[PDB]
């Protein structure tokens, strides 16, 4: 019985960036872990669907980092309340046993056909 | 009776499938088996004891026992729905062992059965186990793999010193005989990877669930997503079986000619010396859905963690 992330995952918040450039405050959302290590972030998501680079706040002073993404792998996502479009780019670099806790806790645990 | 040859009846069907009990009736069969577990109670790489399975050994027209058990097995009725909703997306791969879900009348209720078609009396991890935990008194596990897939012959275990590599260095041609055995389950495995990706199903993969003959079977500890985004996880598949893949010579049908162990020998060039062009599609053939960069030449590595991966 191997099982994939036996304990769930929590933490959404703060943003990332679109244009690498703009990025300006608010841009996209970051998904869970926030990793013991101190703050990892595994995957990212977005309204849109337009994100090159991502400078996605972390903890310290140099918190300002290229967390860019890949090429995306979009879902219906039904919200609850209705139906909502949500393109899912990963971040750069995430091996497969991340993408594995991140796909289990957001498909499993919410609402997704 | 007649409550017992019924279950001999139903366990079969479509297919021929004359086969015997071994269970003692409509009860199960407790075996000693070894498992990789991981689930927040346990872990690790060791031989328990299974109790949840009905198992049906099938003779053939001449009325002899062969290689093939049926492994009827009872669980929740939550499961029965989960394998069976996972299973109709991963039937069309070759390299899936034929399931068969009922239901039965065990006593008062109807109980769900879930029955494995033809499957091997070991799996790859009751021979990974007996290679790396070798006891010469308690080896009988692996005098059982060598004679049931002629390796040798019963009375070759009458010799003393036959696990011996430096006072019988002939057990290194007993060991290269299952070379082939674990060269076509290495290739089945990515084609289930291949199947689990297109799908959207997403799981672990371990060897305790891969027969010996790279059949594979259970399907209840995985997700589903969207297709087109599967994740298959093999990184305690590959690096607890790399040990077995020199010492049984596994990758020795690729120096022949048309990857045949009939065909002759590939005659190379003698001035050729780079090589790297055929060991970077060696490791797409094998190791495809393994996640991390491999550098054939080692002068391009990142840290001393990275020399002793790729080397
Ligand atoms: N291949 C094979 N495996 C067997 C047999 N009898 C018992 N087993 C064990 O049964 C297990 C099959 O796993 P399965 O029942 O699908 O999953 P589990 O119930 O969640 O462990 C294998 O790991 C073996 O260790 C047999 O005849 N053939
Ligand atoms: F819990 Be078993 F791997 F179906
Ligand atoms: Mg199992
Ligand atoms: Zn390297």
């Amino acid at each position: 019985n191997n099982e994939l992330s036996p304990v769930a995952l929590r933490q959404m918040s703060c943003a990332a960036g679109t244009t690498q450039t703009a990025c300006t405050d608010d841009n996209a959302l970051a998904y869970y872990n926030t990793t013991k290590g101190g703050r990892f972030v595994l995957a990212l998501l977005s309204d849109l669907q337009d994100l090159k680079w991502a400078r996605f706040p972390k903890s310290d002073g140099t918190g300002t980092i290229y967390t860019e993404l890949e090429p995306p792998c979009r879902f219906v996502t039904d919200t609850p309340k209705g139906p909502k479009v949500k393109y899912l780019y990963f971040i750069k670099g995430l091996n497969n046993l991340n993408r594995g806790m991140v796909l289990g806790s957001l498909a499993a645990t919410v609402r997704l056909q | 009776s007649a409550d017992a040859q019924s279950f001999l009846n139903r366990v079969c069907g479509v297919s021929a499938a004359r086969l015997t009990p071994c269970g003692t009736g409509t009860s199960t069969d407790v075996v000693y088996r070894a498992f990789d577990i991981y689930n927040d109670k346990v872990a690790g790489f060791a031989k328990f004891l299974k109790t949840n399975c009905c198992r049906f050994q099938e003779k053939d027209e001449d009325d002899n026992l062969i290689d093939s058990y049926f492994v009827v097995k009872r669980h929740t009725f939550s499961n029965y729905q989960h394998e069976e909703t996972i299973y109709n997306l991963l039937k069309d791969c070759p390299a899936v062992a034929k399931h068969d879900f009922f239901k039965f009348r065990i006593d008062g209720d109807m109980v769900p059965h879930i029955s494995r078609q033809r499957l091997t009396k070991y799996t790859m991890a009751d021979l990974v186990y007996a290679l790396r935990h070798f006891d010469e008194g308690n080896c009988d596990t692996l005098k059982e793999i060598l004679v049931t897939y002629n390796c040798c012959d019963d009375d070759y275990f009458n010799k003393k010193d036959w696990y011996d590599f430096v006072e019988n260095p002939d057990i290194l041609r007993v060991y290269a005989n299952l070379g082939e055995r674990v060269r076509q389950a290495l290739l089945k495995t990515v084609q289930f990877c291949d199947a689990m990706r297109n799908a959207g199903i997403v799981g672990v993969l371990t060897l305790d669930n891969q027969d010996l003959n790279g059949n594979w079977y259970d399907f209840g500890d995985f997700i589903q997503t969207t297709p087109g985004s599967g994740v298959p996880v093999v990184d305690s598949y590959y690096s607890l079986l790399m040990p077995i893949l020199t010492l049984t010579r596994a990758l020795t049908a690729e120096s022949h000619v048309d990857t045949d162990l009939t065909k002759p020998y590939i005659k190379w060039d003698l001035l050729k010396y780079d090589f790297t062009e055929e060991r970077l599609k060696l490791f797409d053939r094998y190791f495809k859905y393994w996640d991390q960069t491999y550098h054939p030449n080692c002068v391009n590595c990142l840290d001393d963690r990275c020399i002793l991966h790729c080397a």
